[PDB]
């Protein structure tokens, strides 16, 4: 039992095609699920904060195309944080600025891959005594170009990343992309969701991974296959709370 | 009734459980020498814990010995399985076979799993398989043998058998007395109240009837499983306690872990024995819960046995007249078979079937006295007044040796005149 | 709980495989044998866990193997006595040892298999007694004539036979 | 004995606690401090007894189970005879005396124990005639030469007649019928 997505629950699809584009600021309560289904390398990172001006200060963890930087630093945003391809085009000023290191080192280029989507990467944020946990899972996960906007079946476990000292309060959090050449960006999208204190059950595999784990207190059978410690139920009559 | 059925169906007893012992000290403790000290001021609780589990393990051992070991006269199987007709070679074993146990038996010991010896290697090699028994016994959690191997519980039961078919009821009470099969038989007729040329008269069918429902007791245990779950519920129990004492170790029990390696590693010797103290009183009354759950099972198992004893004295060795304690139906026989951690009773009775309406009389006035029959019915088939016995429509001349005079005939209630003749 | 990189200056031994040692694993201290594991730690992960909390596996950090951790002490055993002031040598039967041909306290001189376990200070004799202690799976022992404990196979009863005939009754 | 003599050895458990003596809590601590010890011997004290009655119920079940049977020992092998086997003592139960012993009854079954057995050849019937003999009571023997009829449970000899047996159907249908003479007065 933990902080956890519920299954099924009610999670915002972002959109973006050539003519519209959605980067709206969504409410960081209790740590958020963030996966983005793209072809390319577009979602580049994120913004954590309160009120993402230059009166409080934020968090900017993203991509530079080469390496995964964080800078906890008090920013004064542009309207629309973007990447003008490779140019950061994020903020005007940064002062006062307490964090600012390299994560990893990942190449990802800006460059546009024409086709359907290819894979989906799944994050998990969470704050946890004044430090941003970060879980990160990458899977393929063909998607067309329209008729259909779901999420792929299964479970798949995300890894814990990082733990980064951000040491500070957050409630709203901001995707920026890359513009492409200055226009409505190319085909991509994000999915945001919202963790809650939920109990769970997993199951490893004999090799240690976690695969088909079930949200207990979602449906009384469920709670009932949390009670067994089982996820096959025979048939019968079962108390449940 | 104008006809019967011999019927055999099977009765499942457990008789015994499982036999266990616990090493508390490897229980509570892994192998820290500072957990093994402070246990010291818990040692009497857990001698009274293994004092207990002690009982439990020699009651299970007299629970199988009072139940298969009432004769101590070990008949030898005969040659011949065939005692009139009547095949015995389903419940005796077969020389043939490696296995001194009968086909009944290997059935009936093949449809119970048994998941409870080992040694340390093989443990050692195998811990990718994440076996349960190891885990079991890493902890400290033994199962003992029985004393009774299940070859000599197969010997007892085909001791019973064959001393039954050889002498009948006469060995329980002295020494054993030969007498033909067909002769038993018509006297275990009488004993329910057919008069014995019923048998000898369908000797055959009565021997095929007795062959083809053994048949169908053998058939029903190569096909359905369900029959034997009291003994599968019995392992079952003995598992799911131990694993759920192996589980309960993880339980912090208010502790800072339940690890005690990681509290050892991570407090100091004035720190480190509050958290100890509180894994050892809760490994303690888990120990103490697991225990009481297994004399409340060892009462329930020992009330089982005691049941299975008192059927083997009253089906197996003799005939009884209680309804429904040997089987539905009027009992005949009884035969043993040997099964894991309990017994199998196959009991035959007399099912009477096929009846057929028939005007009746409580008494006959053939005088100024009263008749009244003395083994059985008045019956009139339409025209004429016959006695037969209650059990099989066997119609009879009334005559002075089948009726008794008792008073007149102005008393009793549906009086009918008839003539009784008088040799 | 995880991998480190902060640690006090204690040592760093060499790997002691296959034998009863007092490991220290990034300050994980604990008794066991440490042994070569078929598990693929997923390098965030330095310990595992059995279906208790006891740590059963762990990540050797220096070269990054994952090694089993099993305890040492195992099996049961019992002894077998006749009554103090009847005599003072014992029988002690190692149930989880397959001595046919040790962890055994003592070799002794006398040792069989008896199905309940390695029994060690009792001959076995042939003849077939009722059973006086019970050792289970069908063994008995006594004290038996110079005194010694002998093990043996406990006797069902007396071997009797019917004369069965189809035409002949014991009255 | 054990258990009350168990309950009085566990009074030594520290339980936790610095002593198993609450004198020795209260002489050396205050009582803000010598609270939680006097608690932790308390609980540990309380578990004991709640162990020993426990145990005593499990006991008085048992118990009850043996009572009940010597119960019914005492209706139907006491103030009665019982056919069914064992159930009062190895043999033909006559009947039982009870005597009083500490704590339980000790039955003493009287039991009739058939000895002495002789060898005859027997005959499920007799075909004396057209029809087929049968005995009432019994069964057929031959001492080599002559067929007597006799009860089961002692030998004693009669010869064979019409009030002896009864008559049901004829001769060629029973299985190892053998011929002799059946008397009639
Ligand atoms: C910004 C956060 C961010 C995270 C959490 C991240 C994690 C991350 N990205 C990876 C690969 C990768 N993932 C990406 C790209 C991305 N994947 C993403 O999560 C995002 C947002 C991008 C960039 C837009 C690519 C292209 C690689 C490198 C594949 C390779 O060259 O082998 C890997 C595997 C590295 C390895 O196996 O050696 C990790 C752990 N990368 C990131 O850039
Ligand atoms: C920790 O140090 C040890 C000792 O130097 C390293 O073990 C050596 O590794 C090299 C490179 O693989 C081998 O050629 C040597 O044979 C190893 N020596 C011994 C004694 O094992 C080890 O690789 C280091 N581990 C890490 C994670 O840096
Ligand atoms: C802070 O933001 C305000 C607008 O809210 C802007 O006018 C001001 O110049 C900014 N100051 C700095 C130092 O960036
Ligand atoms: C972080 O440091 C890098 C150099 O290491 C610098 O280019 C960058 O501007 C810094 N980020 C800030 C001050 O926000
Ligand atoms: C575990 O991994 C092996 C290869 O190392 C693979 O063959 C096996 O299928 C995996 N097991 C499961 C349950 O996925
Ligand atoms: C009794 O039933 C059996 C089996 O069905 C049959 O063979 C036999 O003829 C029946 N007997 C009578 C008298 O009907
Ligand atoms: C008894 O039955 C078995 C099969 O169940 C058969 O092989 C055997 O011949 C039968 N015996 C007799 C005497 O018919
Ligand atoms: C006997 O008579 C009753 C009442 O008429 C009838 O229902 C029943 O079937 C009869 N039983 C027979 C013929 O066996
Ligand atoms: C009843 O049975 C007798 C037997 O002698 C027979 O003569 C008579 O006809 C029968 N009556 C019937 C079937 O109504
Ligand atoms: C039997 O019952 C019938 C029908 O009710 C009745 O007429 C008759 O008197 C009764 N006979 C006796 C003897 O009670
Ligand atoms: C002991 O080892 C022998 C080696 O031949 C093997 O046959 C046997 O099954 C093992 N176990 C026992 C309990 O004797
Ligand atoms: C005991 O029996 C075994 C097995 O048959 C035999 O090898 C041994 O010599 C016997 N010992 C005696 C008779 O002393
Ligand atoms: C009866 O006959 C059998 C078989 O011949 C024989 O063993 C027995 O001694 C005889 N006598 C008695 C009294 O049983
Ligand atoms: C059998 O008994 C009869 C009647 O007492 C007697 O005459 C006869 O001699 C006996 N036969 C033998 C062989 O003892
Ligand atoms: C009794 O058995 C013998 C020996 O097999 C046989 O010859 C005889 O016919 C049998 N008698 C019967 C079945 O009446």
């Amino acid at each position: 039992e933990g902080f956890f997505l519920p299954f099924d629950s009610n999670v915002t699809w972002y959109s973006f095609w050539n003519q519209k584009y959605s980067v709206a600021t969504s409410p960081f309560g209790d740590g958020v699920y963030f996966s983005t289904i793209d072809k390319s390398n577009v979602v580049r990172g994120w913004v954590f904060g309160t009120t993402l001006d230059n009166d409080t200060q934020s968090v900017l963890l993203y991509n530079d195309g080469t390496h995964v930087r964080v800078e906890v630093c008090t920013f004064h945003f542009c309207p629309t944080p973007v990447f003008s391809a490779s140019s950061p085009h994020l903020y005007s000023s940064a002062f006062n600025c307490t964090l600012n290191y390299t994560l990893a080192s990942v190449r990802a280029d800006f460059t546009e891959v024409d086709g359907s989507f290819k894979t989906i990467r799944e994050f998990v944020f969470k704050l946890q005594d004044g430090s941003l946990n970060v879980y990160y899972a990458s899977t393929s996960y063909v998607l067309a170009i329209g008729a259909t906007s779901q999420l792929p079946s299964g479970v798949t476990p995300l890894v814990p990343l990082w733990k980064i000292p951000i040491g500070l309060n957050i409630t709203n959090f901001k995707t920026l992309v890359y513009l492409r050449s200055d226009n409505t960006p190319l085909q991509a999208a994000y999915v945001v969701g919202h963790l809650k204190r939920r109990t769970m059950m997993f199951k490893y595999d004999e090799n240690g991974t976690i695969v088909d784990a079930i949200d207990c207190a979602l449906d009384p059978l469920s709670e009932t296959k949390c009670t067994l410690r089982s996820f096959i139920v025979e048939k019968g009559i079962y108390q449940t709370s | 009734p104008t006809n019967f059925t011999i019927s055999v169906t099977t009765e499942v007893m457990p008789v015994s459980m499982t036999k266990t012992s616990v090493d508390c000290t490897m229980y509570i403790c892994g192998d820290s020498v500072e957990c093994s000290t402070l246990l010291l001021q818990y040692g009497s609780f857990c001698t009274q814990l293994n004092r207990a589990l002690t009982g439990i393990a020699v009651e299970q051992d007299k629970n199988t010995q009072e139940v298969f070991a009432q004769v101590k006269q070990i008949y030898k199987t005969p040659d011949i399985k065939d005692f009139g007709g009547f095949n015995f070679s389903q419940i005796l074993p077969d020389p043939s076979k490696p296995s001194k146990r009968s086909f009944i038996e290997d059935l009936l010991f093949n449809k119970v799993t048994l998941a409870d010896v080992k040694q340390y290697g093989d443990c050692l090699g195998d811990i990718q398989a994440r076996d349960l028994i190891c885990a079991q016994k890493f902890n400290g959690l033994t199962v003992l043998p029985p004393l009774l191997t299940d070859e000599m519980i197969a010997a007892y039961t085909a001791a019973l058998i064959s001393g039954t078919a050889t002498a009948g009821w006469t060995f329980g009470a002295g020494a054993a007395l030969q007498i033909p099969f067909a002769m038993q038989m018509a006297y275990r007729f009488n004993g329910i109240g057919v008069t014995q040329n019923v048998l000898y008269e369908n000797q055959k069918l009565i021997a095929n009837q007795f062959n083809s429902a053994i048949g169908k007791i053998q058939e029903s245990l190569t096909s359905t499983a369900s029959a034997l779950g009291k003994l599968q519920d019995v392992v079952n129990q003995n598992a799911q306690a131990l694993n759920t004492l192996v589980k309960q170790l993880s339980s912090n029990f208010g502790a800072i872990s339940s690890v005690l390696n990681d509290i050892i590693s991570r407090l100091d010797k004035v720190e480190a024995e509050v958290q100890i103290d509180r894994l050892i009183t809760g490994r303690l009354q888990s120990l103490q819960t697991y225990v009481t759950q297994q004399l409340i099972r060892a009462a329930e198992i020992r009330a089982s046995a005691n049941l299975a004893a008192t059927k083997m004295s009253e089906c197996v060795l003799g005939q009884s007249k209680r309804v429904d304690f040997c089987g539905k139906g009027y009992h005949l026989m009884s035969f043993p078979q040997a099964a894991p951690h309990g017994v199998v009773f196959l009991h035959v009775t007399y099912i009477p079937s096929q009846e057929r309406n028939f005007t009746t009389a409580p008494a006959i006035c053939h005088e100024g006295k009263a008749h009244f029959p003395r083994e059985g019915v008045f019956v009139s088939n339409g025209t004429h007044w016959f006695i037969t016995q209650r059990n099989f429509y066997e119609p009879q001349i009334i005559t002075t040796d089948n009726t008794f005079v008792s008073g007149t005939c102005d008393v009793v209630i549906g009086i009918v005149n008839n003539t009784v003749y008088d040799p | 709980n995880a991998p480190a990189t902060v640690c006090g200056p204690k040592q760093s031994t060499e790997l002691i495989k296959n034998k009863c040692v007092n490991f220290n694993f990034n300050g994980l201290t604990g008794t066991g044998v440490l042994t070569d594991s078929n598990k693929k730690f997923q390098s965030f992960q330095q310990f595992g866990r059995d279906v208790s909390d006891f740590t059963d596996s762990v990540k050797d950090p220096k070269t990054l193997e994952v090694l089993d951790i099993t305890p040492c002490s195992y099996g049961g055993v019992s002894v077998i006595t006749p009554g103090t002031n009847a005599s003072t040598q014992v029988a002690v039967l190692y149930q989880d040892v397959n001595c046919t041909d040790w962890r055994v306290y003592s070799t002794g001189t006398n040792m069989f298999q008896t199905q309940a376990g390695c029994l060690i200070g009792a001959e076995h004799v042939n003849n077939s007694y009722d059973c006086d202690i019970p050792i289970g799976a069908g063994i008995c022992a006594t004290y038996h004539t110079n005194k010694r404990i002998v093990a043996y196979v406990m006797s069902l009863g007396a071997e009797n036979s019917v004369a069965y005939s189809n035409n002949t009754i014991a009255i």
